[PDB]
RNA sequence: UGGAGAGUUUGAUCCUGGCUCAGGGUGAACGCUGGCGGCGUGCCUAAGACAUGCAAGUCGUGCGGGCCGCGGGGUUUUACUCCGUGGUCAGCGGCGGACGGGUGAGUAACGCGUGGGUGACCUACCCGGAAGAGGGGGACAACCCGGGGAAACUCGGGCUAAUCCCCCAUGUGGACCCGCCCCUUGGGGUGUGUCCAAAGGGCUUUGCCCGCUUCCGGAUGGGCCCGCGUCCCAUCAGCUAGUUGGUGGGGUAAUGGCCCACCAAGGCGACGACGGGUAGCCGGUCUGAGAGGAUGGCCGGCCACAGGGGCACUGAGACACGGGCCCCACUCCUACGGGAGGCAGCAGUUAGGAAUCUUCCGCAAUGGGCGCAAGCCUGACGGAGCGACGCCGCUUGGAGGAAGAAGCCCUUCGGGGUGUAAACUCCUGAACCCGGGACGAAACCCCCGACGAGGGGACUGACGGUACCGGGGUAAUAGCGCCGGCCAACUCCGUGCCAGCAGCCGCGGUAAUACGGAGGGCGCGAGCGUUACCCGGAUUCACUGGGCGUAAAGGG
């Protein structure tokens, strides 16, 4: 009564970029795997099915659109991956991405050319492409009888027999052999598959040299033993739709796909610090993480987890040491494709969802509740790339909006919320268009809030260029406390960046000790706001070099206002000049790209600054305004359909082109 | 739990020498024997004259930690001496003193009462019988307080049970040296008790 | 889902529907009696009176009616029915009503 | 067997008097710490909404069948499968689903409490007593056949059994009207008339067991009434039409405007009616010297309500929490023609909130329904689980050990402190190990007996391989508050009306026991502190226990 020898086990995810077939393709693996029909949706993260006395895990979500993330990160719980590609999409710009961020992780994954049925569907010009872009070693798995609108059936090379397919309702199908012609088309690639998966196997090398043929079992632990290393990329088809290709690839799993064995331990760390595997043994400590949490209508709070050491029980304790809380875990359950298999524990490589946990979020390690309190890695960082301005209308949506994130915050920890620590406004952050977007209704809808969305504002400030020198008097003598107050200061600009300095250029002490504190809190105070917009009048240098007093009518107060009177026309007087901020910001993109580019950035009030390559793209450093910065996202993915990518940093202040002085006068 | 941490403190502070430690004090060293004035910095000075409350406090303290016993148990005997059946005074004494882990060091089982409750934590001591433990115990009229047979040759044992040749125990407890034996005979009594505490003083301390 | 006490229910139907009917049945019958009674038919009042007595302490044999449910039925049957022959009739036949 | 005060109006005083503080208490929450265990206790807010599971059933010894496993097979082989019995499936009928469990919304009231009245009544089951169980008819499910359906199911024929229904009988005897008798609100008789009983199973088979029928009593539980007691507001003063009474009817188990019809103008109110708020009541709880004040969690009694409203059916009982009908609101499936519902049961989900737990084990015991029993059901209950939430107990060590290391702090630099504290020395050994290991459980049942007493005998543990015991056995968690006075506990350095403290009086403006740190000290200790709320202090609503010439207060 084994049924788990884990060497059965399949955890697989389903990527590619969009269009593709991903979705579609999981709802019909659901359906072979589990078509059974005995006379006796995604429905969670993770579900299970059976194909051949082994169970597959699956998880489809990818996307790629815009915001990987969250499939670089099942990508890190699952150990195998299907690369869904669309046999149609040709001229693919992206086929790729999807890949380049999977040996990203260090993971095995097969691929899938799915529209085999619709037009351009040409599987050798993805061939010609899934080495000419990303450059993997693929390995021709299956030649289509009728490109296109012809589909029929299949042959696989390595078993060499041909399969039909009579419909696209998925039922008549059948092993009919080659079809006159076609054959030796075959031969050629089933000798290289054999002459390919030599170079793994040395037996499988010297019979091809001596004359004899490899075993269909020391053939296939060639192609996976070569997989599994990230050196070569088993390639099939069908047309998900039609129903084609798929019973066969469920084999194509099993036969290649790596199980939780041949996976490469996770290293988690001590409660000192000190790396360490985590064994893969349904008998060590215990140790899972987390992934998912969702919302259940029926069971509520969910926490879909990947063990990795010991054993899970259901209605037990578990410990999660990330937010050193003991978790009172009372459930188990599996999702099955159409209803809920309530298990009873989850031994190490296996995947499910808790039900209990409260502060269990994203990413956390759970030990046993005496267990030696450690924890994973997982430490991804995916910052945002887009954001935008948020006013909740009326201060009664402003609060709506707060709940808003207050939940939607938890239920994706792939953005934040900041509310402009000078000035309300609270940005949206996101990771593309798109995601933002989607939220916006959300957040709009489900929430019902609606507010304004313009882009955020910019933190100018104020300043001179010639340096000033006025009169700082205060005085009001009528009767009694005089209030006599004034002093004299030298103005003087300073370069971008220069900062805050006064001087104490008084004699003898024509300006009695006592109130120079005074007025210079006075000045200081002043420099708030500007005598353009009202800015942070900055970057100046200031000279108390004079002024008098009276000895009873002073004030402390009387020269902070005198000071404060001074201040507050130097800057008026000496040419104000509207300081913008600067940014540093670095395109990684193919150079292929480049040409525009660096156009685009041009004509954007800002100025080039170099280009070091990196990676096989290249790099381009520059400045620029944050105001015509504003959605660069969608701007730099647009000049590099997808390739492309940037930084940002602040670095300095400075002057507006005048033009721009009398735009900003509102 | 039991204080734990400098004792030939208190013995000073309440500037009335006690024996928390039992046979050092004895010697010329008592703390008190040597320094014999509260602790801390400042300590030797000349004393402000102490409130009316100040006073009681202290008067307390002293009762209760002769019998190193939480305030709490210490409060709860108190309450309970009160809506006892007899004079206060003298009962609240009366009940302090039938603790296992008093009638013990009484017994001189043990030199400290420090001590005397760990012998009884670890059941080196016996009731009629079934070993008792808890220190808290309280002793009725007419029990066999004996040390238990696995015990019995422990050097510590001996030893104390070796001066005990000798030295007398309470008119209200009879000691037989050999069997490691001993009753009591009666309720400790007013005198008997030799303190150089006061009930009054005490009692107007929970009257407020 | 669902409990079998619904029997309770079926029930519940049937003998209601059950001395629904005797029930009824002696009141037309408790009337036509009276109702002669009063119009002066003697004995011929006495008769059906008889009857619907029966009817009633029949009746009261099982749940429909009970305790001096069908006594006081009676004792007001056999009541204002010879308050109603003294209207000038003198009873009749040897109807329930005793001498 | 019981009663404490103190700070603050002034230059000073005395009075009046508010404010303030110490005490207790908590279903608690919050901070910083947090080791074990026992018994308690854990949605106080949204009576807001709710996925899932389980919370009520059971009798074959009431009855006829369907299906399935046994006997014997009907026939010559399975066939039209009959027969006796034990599972089963639902249908009958019998009881039980009205107890138990939840909750406090409503309710200021015969709801509650108490104490009484029923010449105004009821009570399934259970005891005791008396008499019976005589005949006949009769249908409907089940079932078969047939139709409509996505589904839930539904419609039409035709059979048939019973402890199902129904007629006739006999009536120990009971029910009515009438007469007389006792009695005294309708209570007991008594004669004439009239009306009414019943059921059959099992076995060892004219005798038991279990039932049936009627009548009388016992018991238990109720229904209804009545006196008294049951909050704030007169800036609510008048209220009342089935309204108050009456007669006759209805209605009921029974009284009664509880209802109807008709007559009479009456019924209630400063002894506070009416109107408006708030609240479930009590045993009790906390506080208090006491009176008195507050209070009503868990536990026990009673009531009320089960989405909001209205209603009746069945029935001993209900206007029924997991029954039903209608209105309305919400929740769901849909082949969109129509279905299915109600967690204030247990547990959990969600929302709300400062906050309140596991979709746990067992019917082992107790207790409940059905059964002759075996036995079945039983989130009732008996346990486990999480939580310093509370209480109680226990541990982080004991005895030695310097005119007294170090470090650190104070210093008038002589020295003073931490401090027997450490060190170091011996000794005991929580935890934790192997081993042993319960009480709760003795009946129902079965056998002697007489299926009575009594005697013997067997099966029975969820907690639990837990508690607990014996052997081994390592020095093995400390915090938190405070140090101007009330108030125990003081110095150094910072700070310079700043920053900050703060319950009150008040501290801070360059030497602050009142800020902030340090050393030291005090209190208490798996806790310590804070914040809510109630009593006390407050004789500060004064009955006990106060006052009004000028303090507040004599009405022209
Ligand atoms: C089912 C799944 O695996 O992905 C689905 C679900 C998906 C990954 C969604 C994209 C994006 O909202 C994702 C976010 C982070 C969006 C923001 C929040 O709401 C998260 C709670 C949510 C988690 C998953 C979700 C909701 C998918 C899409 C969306 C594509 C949108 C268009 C217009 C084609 C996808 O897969 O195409
Ligand atoms: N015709 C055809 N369409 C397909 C096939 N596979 C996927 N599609 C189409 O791909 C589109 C998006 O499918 P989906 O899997 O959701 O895309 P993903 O989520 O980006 O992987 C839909 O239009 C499908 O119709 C296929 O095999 N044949």
């Amino acid at each position: 009564k084994v049924e788990y020898d884990l060497k059965r086990l399949r955890n697989i995810g389903i990527a590619a970029h969009i269009d593709a077939g991903k979705t579609t393709t999981t709802e019909r693996i659901l359906y072979y795997t589990g078509r059974i029909h005995k006379i006796g949706t995604i429905t969670a993260a993770v579900t299970t099915c059976f194909w051949k006395d082994h169970r597959i895990n699956i998880i489809d979500t990818p996307g790629h659109v815009d915001f990987t993330i969250e499939v670089e990160r099942s990508m890190r719980v699952l150990d195998g991956a299907i690369v869904v590609f669309d046999s149609s999409q040709g001229v693919e710009p992206q086929s790729e991405t999807v890949w380049r961020q999977a040996e990203k992780y260090k993971v095995p994954r097969i691929a899938f050319a799915n529209k085999m049925d619709k037009t351009g569907a040409d599987l050798w010009l993805v061939i010609r492409t899934m080495q000419e872009r990303l450059g993997a070693r693929p390995v021709v798995m299956q030649l289509p009888i009728g490109r296109e609108d012809t589909f029929s059936g299949i042959i696989d090379v390595l078993r060499m027999k041909a399969y039909t397919y009579g419909n696209d309702l998925g039922t008549d199908i059948r092993e009919i052999p080659i079809p006159e012609e076609y054959l030796d088309q075959a031969r050629e690639y089933h000798e290289k598959l054999v002459e390919v998966a030599a170079d793994f196997d040395e037996n499988i090398m010297l019979k091809y040299l001596e004359g004899e043929e490899p075993t269909e079992e020391e053939l296939v632990a060639a192609i996976r033993k070569g997989t599994i290393d990230l050196k070569i990329t088993p390639v099939f088809l069908g047309s998900a739709l039609k129903n084609k290709g798929v019973q066969l690839l469920l084999d194509a799993v099993v036969d290649y796909l790596p199980s939780p064995l041949d996976i490469p331990p996770i290293k988690g760390t001590t409660p000192e610090g000190e790396v360490v595997e985590i064994h893969p043994d349904p008998n060590g400590p215990l140790a899972a993480l987390a992934f998912k949490i969702m919302a259940d209508p029926y069971v509520g709070r969910l926490t879909f987890i990947r063990v990795y050491s010991g054993t899970l029980t259901s209605g037990s304790y578990v410990y999660n040491t990330t937010k050193g809380r003991k978790e009172r875990v009372a459930r188990l359950l599996r999702m099955h494709a159409n209803h809920r298999e309530e298990v009873e524990e989850l031994k190490a490589g296996d995947l499910g969802a808790v039900v209990g946990l409260k502060e269990t979020i994203t990413g956390d390690t759970l030990v046993g509740e005496d267990a030696p309190r450690v924890i994973l890695e997982s430490i991804e960082v995916p910052e945002p790339v887009i954001d935008v301005a948020i006013e909740p209308k009326t201060k009664a949506d402003q609060e709506k909006l707060s709940q808003a994130l207050a939940r939607l915050a938890e239920e994706d920890p792939t953005f934040r919320v900041s509310t402009h620590p000078e000035t309300g406004q609270t940005i949206i952050s996101g990771m593309g268009e798109l995601h933002l977007e989607i939220i916006v209704d959300r957040l709009k809808r489900e929430f019902k809030v609606d507010a304004n969305v313009g882009k955020p504002q910019v933190a100018y400030r104020e300043t001179i260029t010639k340096p000033v020198d006025v009169e700082g008097k205060f005085i009001r003598q009528t009767g009694g406390r005089g209030q006599y107050g004034h002093v004299k200061i030298k103005v003087e600009p300073l370069p971008r960046g220069s900062g805050f300095e006064f001087v104490n250029a008084i004699v003898g002490g024509v300006i009695p000790k006592e109130y120079i504190p005074a007025v210079q809190k006075g000045i200081e105070e002043a420099m708030q706001s500007g005598p353009l917009i009202g800015f942070p009048v900055v970057d100046i240098k200031v000279t108390l070099y004079d002024g008098s007093y009276h000895e009873v009518d002073s004030s402390e107060m009387a020269f902070k206002i005198a000071g404060s009177m001074a201040i507050k026309e130097a800057v008026q007087k000496g040419d104000p000049v509207i300081l913008e901020p600067i940014m540093r910001v670095e395109v990684t993109t193919p150079e292929e790209y480049m040409g525009d580019v660096i156009g685009d950035l041009n004509a954007r009030r800002g100025q080039i600054l170099g280009m070091e390559p990196r990676g096989n793209a290249q790099v381009i450093r520059a400045f620029v305004p944050l105001a015509e910065m504003f959605g660069y996202a969608t701007d730099l993915r647009s000049k590099t359909q997808g390739r492309g990518s940037f930084v940002m940093f602040f670095d300095h202040y400075q002057e507006v082109p005048k033009q721009v002085q009398e735009k900003l006068i509102k | 739990g039991r204080y734990i941490g400098p004792v030939c403190r208190l013995c000073r502070r309440e500037g009335v020498k006690l024996y928390l430690k039992g046979e050092r004090c004895y010697s010329p060293k008592c703390a008190m024997e040597r320094r014999p004035y509260p602790p801390g910095q400042h300590g030797q000075k000349r004393a402000r004259r102490p409130s009316d409350y100040a006073v009681r406090l202290r008067e307390k303290q002293k009762l209760r930690r002769i019998y190193g016993i939480s305030e709490r148990q210490f409060r709860n005997l108190f309450e309970e001496a009160s809506k006892k059946k007899g004079v206060t005074g003298s009962v609240f004494l009366g009940l302090l003193e039938s603790r296992l882990d008093n009638v013990v060091y009484r017994l001189g089982f043990a030199v400290s009462r420090r001590q005397a409750r760990q012998l009884v934590r670890h059941g080196h001591i016996t009731v009629n019988g079934r070993r008792v433990d808890l220190p808290s115990y309280r002793v009725r009229p007419g029990d066999e307080i004996a040390v238990a047979e696995k015990s019995r040759n422990l050097e510590l044992i001996r030893q104390n049970l070796e001066a005990m040749k000798g030295r007398k125990v309470g008119p209200w407890l009879s000691l037989d040296v050999e069997g490691m034996k001993g009753k009591f005979l009666r309720l400790p009594d007013r005198e008997d008790l030799a303190l150089p505490v006061n009930e009054q003083l005490v009692i107007e301390f929970y009257s407020r | 889902r669902n409990l079998s006490a619904l029997k309770r229910h079926r029930q519940s139907l049937k003998r209601r529907l059950r001395n629904k009917a005797k029930k009824s049945a002696i009141k037309t019958l408790s009337k036509k009696a009276i109702q002669l009674a009063q119009e002066g038919k003697a004995e011929e009042a006495l008769k059906i009176m008889r009857k619907a007595e029966s009817l009633i302490d029949k009746a009261a044999k099982g749940s429909t009616l009970h305790k001096n449910a069908a006594a006081r039925r009676k004792s007001r049957l056999m009541r204002k029915v010879r308050q109603l022959l003294e209207a000038a009739g003198a009873p009749l036949i040897g109807g329930g009503l005793s001498a």
